[PDB]
């Protein structure tokens, strides 16, 4: 929003893990799909520092499925890249679309394949 | 501005032209009209005045058929003046025969009304001439008919006619300049602006290449428009990419004067762009003692390594013929590739259009291992060569290659001057009748000082509001004078000028509600004053036409049809005829100012709108200037031809990712993402020298994917109060403000980590422009190329440090290591140090 330093105290804080602040800024009318200038997502940040319960609270808190950055990959894909499964899972029970792919290009198939992940190839692999 | 106010009446003749032939054709008529008055109707007694009419009618014909005349174009002012004069003389004979107890002065003022008129407006003379004619004229004219208030108020009659026509003399006389002025502003413009255009192009296409100006010239990027005020990049294959460098680059540059290197460079790379498009083959762009090309670059070709190998060739016989021209022992190192390589432009400060691929270094490395002299022809070369030539396989003694060895005019203000006109000449009109009366003090009517109260305030209120509008007074406040101002747009002014115009009209029925039907001098008197009012009603010549005439009409002649059944009608019918022809006076007279008015708004407009559109331009223009070479070299050669130059002393970096090379995935499609990434990095370091306090540092120019700048070169203003050693250091935080950026992005880059190597040193160096019709600011000196090699010889998040620079900053307060001994060529052994400081672990 205006002045939107909520957007960023929130992502900064998704990323850095601390909950209190982020429930004080969900109190605060934090925007929950809130993004940085580049486009990147709490959801992202949170696989990127890997702190799962904030995903579930971000989840429960009204976030997107297919977020998006300048490279326009969803946060399946960047699951896939870093090799958490728990992260793949709770984020595809939400159903994320694996027959599409980024501007990149490629399937979550690939990049599991090339970040040297099996579980989420078995897991996509099964997918229809 | 003789010659200027000589084109200017040399430029304004049909129009007079048309002015004199209307004239001509009123005067006339209106002849005519008397001479059928004085003979059908009435004075049957006498042939003595019809012979005059008939004569000034054929000397109407001779007139319009004169004009003509070739013996006219620089003598018309004068025919006007003898036409103004038998008009004269006309006049006061027609008067001179007056005053038996044998025409009312009705007549004879009229006929006065329209020999001034016709005299001020139409004639074309000097000012001064023209008034002391019409004072002539009136004082001839009312002392001739005395053969005394009345007398006095004809004379008043006679200067409000006077002060009307000084008035609308001067208005015609400024609308007549001030067009030609504007539409001769207007033709200036355009020529520049087409100039302007051509210099924009030239620049666009000397900076980047033919196909890709020639596809956006016509705009089909806005973003790229907006951008030159964004872009694509492809990638390719089977495209042919040449290198070639100076052998002893470093020997033929000792003790020169620096200058003698600009220009044979020059030459040089003159013949070798010369044959490049004589050959249909691409130039790319050049690194000092470099020079490098490419073919079938924006469209492939089916035999470009043809057109390759050629050039390589040329360049021999070229500095062959050199060596041999001016006598110096020169070879050229030549390297030559074929493969893929994807094309574009980076950043948005100093972008050229360049190519990358793995292929690029490879080809360097290649010349750089070749044979002075001979061609170093590759595999992938030789793939489809069709061994047309010499077949000679040479290799490196110490990839499946061989060697080849050849073969005013402002519209408030008018209001102002014309609201003044009404308000003072009515008021005079006013002063006269109430001057009727001499007998009797006081009027019996007093609805005349009623209205003559009610007018004067209205005339104050609005000369207050205009002079308030156009002073800027604020005299009390601005935001009720706010209010009290934009009412007026297209009808308020049509509402008020009516009123301002009708309003004479009632001033004159003032005084004759009374009686003015028993003496005879009462009603010939109002008929006097009542044309004199009639006339007035032309000035508002900000108002339209068809409304001010109607308004005058009636609101002056309707009530005389009125007042003609309150019964003397013979003196009835011939004031009828009067005023009949001063209608058609008014008329045709208002028609063409208003007309001139039109025109006049038609042209300013235009004008500005030409003027408004060559700024952007040349702002365009420019600022592409700036993009290429620095201002000083640029207000240098505004009056020269070249530029060259040396500094005995300059700092200089270099820097460039190091852990890019196995970034280049092809996975996608072009892997065009990777390098738009780096494209808003290069931008945000662009970002970077936009700071008012970065005015020491020169970003030479972008090389691949590297990065070079220098300092300590533009301060050419030296003070006795400055140190003027400061711009090492500060070159030295920009190199850190630049360490601490790649950091930040690294830190909001996505799962990959960017290092570079950076090198730093600073020594004695040349500067110099190298192509004409084309351009391109470049340096040249013995330290550039060694602080490229030991760049080369860094470290990753290391600041790499020549031995020199080293002692002249260790006392600066920056802390360094040793790291070791590097060798270099042509200076040998050298120390290295670095910035760094237990970074790692150990």
């Amino acid at each position: 929003h205006h002045g939107s330093d909520l957007g960023k105290k929130l992502l900064e804080a998704a990323r850095a893990g601390q909950d209190d602040e982020v429930r004080i800024l969900m109190a605060n009318g934090a925007d929950v799909n809130a993004t940085d200038d580049y486009g990147h997502t709490p959801l992202h940040l949170a696989a990127w520092f890997g702190h799962l319960e904030i995903v579930e609270v971000l989840l429960k808190a009204g976030a997107d499925v297919n977020a998006a950055d300048w490279l326009g990959d969803t946060p399946l894909h960047l699951a896939a890249r870093i090799g958490h499964l728990e992260i793949v899972e709770v984020l595809l029970k939400h159903g994320a679309d694996v027959n599409a792919q980024d501007k990149f290009g490629k399937t979550p198939f690939d990049l599991a394949i090339d970040n040297g992940n099996e579980d989420i190839a078995e897991v996509l692999q099964k997918a229809a | 501005s003789v010659n200027l106010e000589e084109a200017c009446m040399e430029r304004c003749f049909p129009q007079t032209q048309r002015r004199f032939r209307y004239a001509l054709f009123y005067i006339g008529f209106a002849c005519l009209l008397w001479s059928i008055y004085f003979g059908v109707h009435m004075k049957s007694k006498l042939i003595v005045m019809v012979a005059p009419a008939l004569c000034f009618l054929v000397v109407c014909v001779g007139f319009f058929l004169f004009t003509f005349t070739k013996l006219y174009a620089r003598h018309y002012v004068w025919t006007s003046l003898v036409l103004t004069l038998l008009v004269f003389a006309l006049t006061l004979a027609a008067q001179f025969q007056v005053l038996t107890p044998c025409l009312s002065q009705v007549g004879s003022f009229s006929m006065c009304i329209e020999v001034l008129f016709l005299l001020y407006t139409v004639m074309h003379l000097p000012l001064y001439l023209s008034l002391i004619l019409g004072v002539a004229y009136s004082v001839l004219f009312e002392t001739f008919g005395y053969h005394h208030w009345e007398l006095l108020s004809r004379a008043l009659l006679h200067l409000c006619i006077h002060a009307i026509g000084i008035h609308l003399f001067i208005m015609s006389q400024v609308r007549s300049r001030s067009t030609f002025l504007k539409v001769g502003q207007s033709i200036m413009h355009g020529k520049d602006l087409e100039v302007e255009k051509a210099l924009k192009e030239r620049m666009i296409h000397s900076v980047m290449p033919r196909i890709i100006a020639d596809d956006l010239m016509k705009q089909g990027d806005e973003e790229s428009e907006n951008s030159v005020k964004p872009f694509k990049m492809q990638q390719i294959e089977e495209v042919s990419i040449l290198f070639a460098d100076i052998v002893g680059f470093t020997k033929m540059s000792a003790n020169k004067s620096a200058h003698a290197l600009v220009g044979l460079l020059n030459d040089l790379f003159g013949r070798f762009d010369r044959l490049c498009e004589e050959t249909k083959c691409e130039k790319i762009s050049t690194l000092g003692d470099c020079y490098y090309c490419v073919a079938g670059c924006p469209e492939p070709r089916a035999d470009h390594a043809y057109c390759c190998i050629e050039m390589g060739l040329g360049m021999i016989r070229a500095i062959e013929q050199f060596c041999q021209e001016k006598k110096e022992m020169v070879n050229m190192r030549v390297g030559v590739h074929t493969g893929t390589v994807l094309c574009g432009i980076l950043g948005m400060r100093r972008f050229k259009f360049d190519v990358w691929s793995n292929d690029v270094n490879l080809a360097n490395l290649m010349e750089q291992l070749g044979v002075a002299g001979k061609v170093h022809i590759s595999e992938a070369t030789a793939k489809y060569l069709d061994d047309r030539y010499e077949m000679e396989d040479g290799k490196v003694t110490e990839l499946k290659t061989y060697l080849i060895a050849g073969q005013f005019a402002s519209a408030t203000f008018s209001s102002l001057l014309d609201v003044l006109l009404s308000t003072t000449v009515f008021l005079i009109l006013s002063i006269t009748c109430f001057l009727r009366y001499g007998a009797a003090s006081t009027p019996p009517p007093p609805a005349a000082l009623a209205v003559f109260g009610a007018a004067l305030l209205l005339e104050i209120l609005s000369l207050v509001v205009s002079v308030r509008m156009v002073f800027f007074l604020e005299d009390v406040m601005t935001c009720t004078k706010r209010l009290l101002e934009w009412i007026a747009g297209w009808l308020p002014r049509h509402f008020i000028g009516a009123i301002l115009v009708s309003l004479p009209a009632l001033a004159v029925y003032s005084h004759v509600t009374s009686e003015f039907e028993t003496n005879i001098h009462s009603t010939m008197f109002t008929g006097s004053a009542v044309l004199t009012a009639v006339v007035q009603y032309c000035n508002f010549c900000q108002l339209s036409s068809w409304m001010r005439s109607s308004l005058a009409t009636v609101v002056g002649a309707g009530p005389l049809l009125l007042l003609l059944y309150v019964s003397a009608s013979l003196i009835g019918q011939e004031v009828i005829l009067v005023f009949f022809l001063l209608l058609l006076l008014v008329w045709f007279l208002n028609r063409e100012f208003e007309v001139s008015y039109r025109l006049h708004y038609h042209g300013d407009v235009e004008a500005d709108l030409h003027r408004t559109k060559i700024q952007s331009m040349r702002d365009q223009a420019d600022w592409l200037l700036r993009n290429i070479i620095p201002y000083h070299v640029a207000e240098q050669l505004k009056v020269s031809q070249t530029y060259s130059k040396n500094h005995d002393s300059g700092g200089v970096i270099f820097a460039s990712i190091v852990n890019f090379s196995e970034f280049y995935e092809e996975n996608y499609e072009g892997g065009k993402e990777c390098y738009r990434v780096l494209n808003e990095l290069i931008g945000d370091f662009d970002e970077l020298l936009s700071k008012p306090d970065y005015s020491s540092i020169e970003k030479i120019k972008t090389i691949g994917a590297t990065y070079m700048a220098a300092s300590g070169l533009n301060a050419t203003q030296c003070r006795d109060g400055s140190h003027p050693q400061e711009h090492l250091q500060i070159l030295f935080e920009f190199a850190k403000e630049m360490m601490r950026v790649v950091d930040d992005f690294n830190n909001n880059m996505l799962w990959f980590n960017f290092k570079l190597r950076v090198g730093f040193n600073h020594g004695p160096l040349t500067a110099g422009v190298i192509g004409t019709t084309k351009l391109l600011y470049d340096i040249w000196g013995d330290t550039v190329n060694i602080a490229s090699r030991m760049d080369t010889t860094g470290v990753e998040c290391r600041i790499q440090v020549s031995e020199e620079s080293y002692r002249v900053l260790s006392k600066m307060g920056y802390e360094f290591d040793y790291r070791g001994t590097v060798n270099v060529k042509g200076k040998g052994q050298m120390k290295t140090y670095l910035y760094p400081k237990c970074t790692d672990s150990g």
